[PDB]
RNA sequence: GACGACGUUGAUAGGCCGGGUGUGUAAGCGCAGCGAUGCGUUGAGCUAACCGGUACUAAUGAACCGUGAGGCUUAACCUU
RNA sequence: GUAACGGGGCUAAACCAUGCACCGAAGCUGCGGCAGCGACGCUUAUGCGUUGUUGGGUAGGGGAGCGUUCUGUAAGCCUGCGAAGGUGUGCUGUGAGGCAUGCUGGAGGUAUCAGAAGUGCGAAUGCUGACAUAAGUAACGAUAAAGCGGGUGAAAAGCCCGCUCGCCGGAAGACCAAGGGUUCCUGUCCAACGUUAAUCGGGGCAGGGUGAGUCGACCCCUAAGGCGAGGCCGAAAGGCGU
RNA sequence: CCCGGCGAGGGGAGUGAAAAAGAACCUGAAACCGUGUACGUACAAGCAGUGGGAGCACGCUUAGGCGUGUGACUGCGUACC
RNA sequence: GGUUAAGCGACUAAGCGUACACGGUGGAUGCCCUGGCAGUCAGAGGCGAUGAAGGACGUGCUAAUCUGCGAUAAGCGUCGG
């Protein structure tokens, strides 16, 4: 139920090695627009793939 | 030429914000400005912050140029904890520590 | 996590078309009866995950990782 | 789980008798150093030339020392040309220790010989403060339930407005006593408080709000019971009662 | 004066002998938590040290084969009260 | 120099350990005293129905608390310094 040592603080880095997180490896570039979004996601400005989707 | 920004007694862990600290080490200003929008963590807003304010500073007060400039160094050191205390059952009283962190952002022409 | 299929030079998923299956004669209108109801149109209407088909909708051009002929010694071979 | 030579493995690497070599301890010898106790040189305020011999150790007895704070010596001596304290390096004694010096620090420190003690910490489920571990794990408090448009804003699943959906309805609606004591209304702010965000709040700050001859209290009258002039009783205090 | 939400928190300028004396303020030790550099570590079993010891890095040196950090491999070794 | 075969063999660090350099957290140590402790030599040994000890509420150019004061309310008359 509860511990019986003190685990070490190499035991507790050892444990962390996987808690890395990963970046975006690249995104895309509108056709028109220009802007820089993420890939299958609309744009800031509303545009997707040089359509001007509803930018409400 | 180097340019210094900190942001002391932030509302979250050491260890939170470190997750997103090691993401932009090394890289230039243009490609970790990048990086950081597109994560979806609270202290990916809070580390932003920081390094936009340390271009700012190279500009105004050392005159550089936003093309050569990359994050050098970037740590994170705790800082002072808040005690609290939660009831619990039968009677039971319990300590809550909330913790706070110092964000320090380095930026040179190197 | 992993593993398998597919991304327009395309049947991967939804929708749509036809069929099957299940339930058991829809609504509207007409007729008989004082009325509750019955009868005709009618095995009618509706129908999830199933079967056979179909580019109507979504699967974007790119970008990123990975390189540039691959150590030394000895023997037999190229030149048994 | 081989499990009745420690293992390989051995027909000698087994057993009996005889002989000669070698390995093997902090035992013995060789070389250098320290200390205790004896006798001798009658040396010597005692150290030696010598000279023999001894030196594991709990309870416990005997002998000799280091360092810390305070008083005299001290109206002395060191110090802004850098004191105490903190942190490194070099040298030195058998030990507790001592000496010099770089950096930090920015005003006190103290020889020698004597004197006096709140004089030395790892443990007592010791006392007070600070910080770890489990762990970014359990949990976020009734399974009555939410969906979309517009507005404000640095930022909206939670705030404001509108249209739908769901729940209580002898209450989860309305008015009071007891108790609490500004939580009531308006403007403004988001650090802390709210188990998340917050532009919102019973949160922070400032201003405003409670109008009685008839409602209630006070007031007149008494129940249980309390107090009680004289009085009766009891060491004192005090008890009962008209 | 500049970044930020007319924020919080910072970077310059200025004052002062000193701002690493900035109001969370004299001196600023330890536990505990981080960034940078050198060396070691993914076929090896146990109080983590001790004796021996290769290689690498670095400072010296009239190459004087020494000093400092690290420690492949190997003998012995079951904390304290 | 070429092909094949056999033997041998550096460069990896997701993370971790030791040493050194520079920081964070925390408030020990040194220095400091308008506070305490123990005494000596002198005082005075009581206050109150002429309303006490101790309190409530008020009082400023004044929102709060402390000190003083009492509707004559951080004060009034007189005699001296």
């Amino acid at each position: 139920a509860v511990q019986q040592n003190k685990p070490t603080r190499s035991k507790r880095g050892m444990r962390r090695s996987h808690d890395a997180l990963t970046a975006v490896t690249s995104l895309s570039v509108d056709k028109t627009s220009g802007e820089k979004h993420l890939r299958h996601h609309i744009t800031a400005d509303g545009y997707y793939r040089g359509r001007k989707v509803i930018a409400k | 030429m180097e340019t210094i920004a900190k942001h002391r007694h932030a509302r979250s862990s050491a260890q939170k914000v470190r997750l997103v600290a090691d993401l932009i080490r090394g890289k230039k200003v243009s490609q970790a400005l990048d990086i950081l929008t597109y994560t979806n963590k609270k202290a990916a807003v809070l580390v932003k912050k920081v390094l936009e304010s340390a271009i700012a500073n190279a500009e105004h007060n050392d005159g550089a140029d936003i093309d050569d400039l990359k994050v050098t160094k970037i740590f994170v050191d705790e800082g002072p904890s808040m005690k609290r205390i939660m009831p619990r059952a039968k009677g039971r009283a319990d300590r809550i520590l909330k913790r706070t962190s110092h964000i320090t952002v380095v930026v040179s022409d190197r």
